[PDB]
């Protein structure tokens, strides 16, 4: 249940507004309950790969620029 | 052997995460003692066991960890 997932998310700590965003971003399937496996699509990972690559590429190429850090 | 453990719960935290595995049960005896109230008797840090729950257990069942400790 979405409220039970909202309670589960209080600990295991993602920020709370973001928690409510997970609730909305889930599915709200079958009145108030949610699958885990469906809620894993985002595939999306390549972007974040390339982002981390980018930021590492910067922290390597452009060190000690504290805002970037 | 306490210190080998006492840090290991508070860093690798394996009992909280891993288990030692079938070999080196000398490390798997440890599963016993860690439950003991008087465990860190020699490392001069009795509050390790308290310190550990501050970590790790917030990630999951902080007193689900307590059954492992007390």
């Amino acid at each position: 249940s979405k409220k039970d997932f909202q309670k589960a998310m209080d600990s295991q700590q993602f920020t709370g507004p973001e928690i409510q965003f997970l609730l909305s971003c889930s599915e709200a399937d079958e009145n108030e309950m949610i699958n885990f496996e469906e809620f894993a699509n985002r595939p999306a990972r390549d972007i974040g790969f390339n982002v981390a690559v980018l930021l590492t590429n910067l922290s390597e190429h452009v060190p000690h620029d504290p805002r970037l850090r | 052997r306490e210190k080998e453990l006492a840090r290991k719960l508070e860093f690798d935290g394996l009992y909280i995460t891993e288990q030692p595995g079938d070999d080196d049960v000398k490390g798997q005896w440890d599963r016993l003692v860690l439950n003991t109230p008087s465990f860190p008797s020699n490392y001069w840090d009795k509050f390790v066991k308290r310190k550990v729950l501050d970590k790790h257990g917030d990630i999951f069942g902080r007193e689900r960890i307590a059954e492992l400790l007390g």
